RNA sequence: GCGGUGGAAACUACCAAGCUGGAGUACGGUAGGGGCAGAGGGAAUUUCCGGUGGAGCGGUGAAAUGCGUAGAGAUCGGAAAGAACACCAACGGCGAAAGCACUCUGCUGGGCCGACACUGACACUGAGAGACGAAAGCUAGGGGAGCGAAUGGGAUUAGAUACCCCAGUAGUCCUAGCCGUAAACGAUGGAUACUAGGCGCUGUGCGUAUCGACCCGUGCAGUGUUGUAGCUAACGCGUUAAGUAUCCC
């Protein structure tokens, strides 16, 4: 198995106990496989850029301003990779899931 | 050709080169049209004959939900040309569908709200991001016609619409259409298949329909136009009755007329 | 891409000289025209060359 | 010192002008081994916007 | 690579006396040890010692320069092989080369061991002409 | 990975390490038998082309080795790994 | 010159047993637009719809064609779509050549260094042969924002079936197959050993405990140099030489 770091770029639908519980979502995929998980880090409600996903095959007066970033330090099998940001962006939430390879340990 | 399975091209030898089909059928079939082109009284609009047809065959709206699936094996079904396979539900409901894409195998294959998008079944258009690749819409919210043609058809979206409608329909532009609709998603029906050549008539023709030419072949009154020593008096208005090839224009409404915009036309 | 007048007082000085050294004509002349594909990776990197030492 | 580091937003914006553009050679003193993988952290927070892309001054 | 070690020390020592250095390192092997050692005894060079770098045996090859001038003259001119690999040159009693007119000769492989232009004609024998030094 | 690196070595018989000619072999084996495997599903690559040609050209060398040596270990070899001769 | 006999044995070759600096492999690390496939991200352009609002806009050395009061442009909000992807980019890097740069994942090749461990020359080159090929072009099926052969107008001119202006098709993009050419240029084929020096990359060892941006070495690849000897007709090259030599095409 590898160390992996999946930030999954959340979209401000999703609230603060929203979040935490598709990190207990999280253990319930991989943990039950012979993996494991690391710690969470929740960055905040941070504005962006540019607006991505305002309104896609949605009404016209809506604009998705704010957003907030996390980024889940875990341990899975390579082949539970790919079906793992499948199962994220199926929701109505999250605009992009980017899975990273990590040689550093973190604590 | 472009892609895998490059479609086999008979080499000279006599002109073209026939065959003679030989196959088995299980079910999933009344009688199909068996009368050619007529009426009972006029055969009208010319044009259409030659044996070698019947299968009829049913499956397009859908009304099962969610329920999963199981693309058995493939199969082919006479006049549209974009196979139909017969795939088989988690359940065991004999269907068909229109054949997607990667399959074969089985696959995923599943209808109902809240589903996996890539070319399952039926999937309401209400639950779909951009829509880059559907396949068969409704007019309505229940009947599956328009594009059934599995084999390239195509119809884009613009990601997210309001006021329940949109979809981009391919050389009939753009139109407005209910959202509270479904499709299968798949959008695909094979290119390649069509992309074959007819050959040189004969046993490849006439064996699905009449003559499609006709001619001038003078005649004042066998048709509008003819007559002279050889050539035909062309372009001076010359179609068969009163009809106008020059493109001029029809399907004139007021209440429910066309819904469909932009619609260039060069 | 924008330009600074986070600065505040009533006063009416430009301050447009700031981002004329960054930005300037200098990133739309070098666009805005027709590329060369190979020439600008040859003849820009040939004059830089010898300009260098 | 961290090159590697995307999620320190104080750190990495003192590398960043006051325009979106990526910092040049003369600027903030690191060598070609220490940029390429710089640019690549930048290239990265920017998609998660904490460094924007075209990066409005005001 | 090395497809020839009795072509390269012609080239380690014509190189080096170009550029006028003091001591050369070439390969260790018995043929070329044959020839660094008519060398001396006509004395185109000082001597020849053993020595050893890391685990690789190579052989010392000290060089000899005349008086100070402009440009030093060299005790070998010009150094160039006969018999190349792919081209073997075999002479017999009277085609053995006259070198300069007997102030330069020539180093020659035979069947009794290993003699010059002045030596293979005493004796009366023949072979393979390995190189000529001026 | 490692684990294709210390099967071979431990395998087949020869009192050496890594440097064997039957050592070798299997090794280059094992490296075109999931190059071509990966040629099945990417036929669209080119540059892993050259490194086929490259290992394959290897092990040409090291196999007409060992038939100049002796034809008790070559016999031996081809039979095991299921190449043609 | 050819053959035969009796010898000599260093070299070349044959045979046997080795050795190791060649070459190769494994262990552990490093850099890179190397390649293929699948996703996803931002700016801008074009187009469609709607709001505001006015008569001009577009373009040129000047103008005109064209778009405009069935009201563009400009401006704001939303949608659709295609391509390429600023900055970092560098006298940078990788690849056999061609060539390849936004980010991510999956599979995969080559190069290099370092304590070493092992084989052991298993090498180099290489007609024919096999494979790869910028762009343009061709076949079938898709796609098509911009650019733009052709082509249609305006203008310039003695004339311009050019340059310039407004449009614009094939094409440029994707999948598969085909054609195999280019100042496919460092116009200096590949491989190896040697020969004065002074400045710029990447790995690694070391340097009062590395106290520091750093200092002293030791390898790979890569520029310029008033670059020396030498070479060259000269220009110039100059240990990544067209310097001195060897192997083969």
């Amino acid at each position: 198995l590898r160390q992996y770091e999946t930030m999954a770029v959340l979209r401000p639908d999703m609230t603060e106990d929203e979040r935490l519980t598709l990190t207990q979502k999280y253990e319930e995929l991989l943990v039950a496989g012979g993996a494991m998980y690391v710690e969470v880090f929740n960055r905040g409600v941070i504005p962006l850029a540019y607006s991505i996903k305002r309104k896609n095959k949605a009404g016209e007066t809506n604009n998705y301003l704010d957003g907030i970033y996390l980024l889940f330090t875990y341990f899975t099998k390579p082949e539970s990779i790919s079906p793992l940001e499948a199962a994220l962006v199926t929701d109505d939430d999250v605009i992009r899931s980017s899975s990273f390879k990590i040689r550093k340990r973190k604590y | 050709h472009l892609y895998k399975t490059s479609t086999s091209s008979t080499r000279n030898g006599a002109v073209q080169v026939k065959s003679n089909p030989r196959n088995n059928l299980i079910s999933g079939q009344r009688r199909c049209g068996k009368g050619r082109n007529a009426r009972g009284i006029i055969t009208a609009r010319h044009r259409g004959g030659g044996h070698k047809r019947l299968y009829r065959k049913i499956d397009f709206r859908r009304n099962e939900k969610d329920i999963y699936g199981k693309i058995v094996t493939i199969e082919y079904d006479p006049n549209r040309n974009a196979y139909i396979c017969l795939i088989h539900y988690g359940d065991g409901e004999k269907r068909y569908i229109l054949h997607p894409r990667g399959a074969i195998i089985g696959d995923t294959i599943v209808s109902g709200t809240e589903v996996p998008i890539k070319m399952g079944n039926a999937l309401p258009l209400t639950d779909m991001p951009l829509g880059t690749a559907i396949h068969n819409i409704e007019i309505t919210l229940g009947r599956g016609g328009q594009l059934a043609r599995a084999a390239g058809a195509v119809a884009k979206l613009i990601a997210k619409e309001g006021k329940s409608a949109t979809l981009k329909l391919p050389s009939g532009e753009v139109r407005l259409i209910s959202k509270n609709c479904s499709a299968t998603v798949g959008q695909v029906g094979n290119v390649g298949v069509n992309q074959k050549r007819l050959g040189r008539a004969g046993s490849k023709r006439w064996l699905g329909k009449r003559p499609v030419v006709r001619g001038v072949v003078m005649n004042p009154v066998d048709h509008p136009h003819g007559g002279g020593e050889g050539r035909a008096p062309i372009g001076r208005k010359s179609p068969t009755t009163p009809w106008g090839y020059p493109a001029l224009g029809r399907r004139s409404r007021k209440r429910n007329k066309y819904s469909d915009n932009f619609i260039i036309r060069r | 891409v924008q330009v600074v007048v986070d600065d505040n007082e009533p006063e009416e000085r430009l301050l447009n000289r700031f981002r004329r050294e960054v930005m300037r004509a200098g990133v739309i002349q070098e666009c805005k025209r027709r590329r060369f594909f190979e020439n600008t990776q040859d003849v820009r990197k040939r004059k830089t060359r010898e300009a260098a030492k | 010192g961290d090159r590697i580091d995307y999620r320190n937003m104080s750190l990495i914006s003192r590398f960043i002008s006051e325009q979106g553009k990526i910092l040049s050679r003369r600027v903030n003193r690191l060598t070609l081994k220490q940029q390429r993988l710089i640019t690549s952290a930048i290239k990265q927070a920017r998609i998660l916007s904490l460094l924007p892309f075209l990066n409005n001054e005001k | 690579m090395g497809k020839d070690t009795i072509a390269d020390i012609i080239t380690c020592i014509r190189n080096a006396d170009m550029n006028r250095k003091g001591t050369v390192r070439i390969v260790s092997t018995n043929i070329t040890e044959n020839i660094v050692k008519i060398l001396l005894r006509e004395g185109f060079i000082e001597n020849a010692r053993k020595h050893q770098e890391r685990n690789k045996y190579f052989l010392v090859l000290t060089l000899r320069h005349r008086r100070n001038k402009k440009g030093p003259y060299l005790n070998t001119f010009h150094l160039k092989r006969v018999s190349r690999p792919g081209l073997r040159i075999y002479s017999n009693y009277q085609r053995i080369p006259r070198i300069l007119g007997g102030m330069g000769i020539a180093i020659l492989s035979t069947s009794r061991g290993i003699m010059t232009d002045r030596e293979a004609r005493l004796e009366g024998i023949g072979g393979e002409i390995l190189c000529y030094i001026w | 990975k490692k684990n294709s690196f210390i099967s071979v070595i431990s395998d087949e018989k020869k009192e050496e390490n890594k440097g064997s000619v039957e050592f070798q072999v299997f090794c280059f084996t094992n490296k075109i038998r999931r190059l071509t495997l990966h040629l099945e599903l990417h036929k669209k690559d080119y540059s892993s082309q050259r490194g086929l040609r490259k290992t394959l050209g290897k092990r040409q060398r090291l196999l007409a080795y060992l038939l100049k040596i002796n034809g008790v270990r070559y016999k031996e070899l081809i039979s095991k790994l299921n190449i043609r001769e």
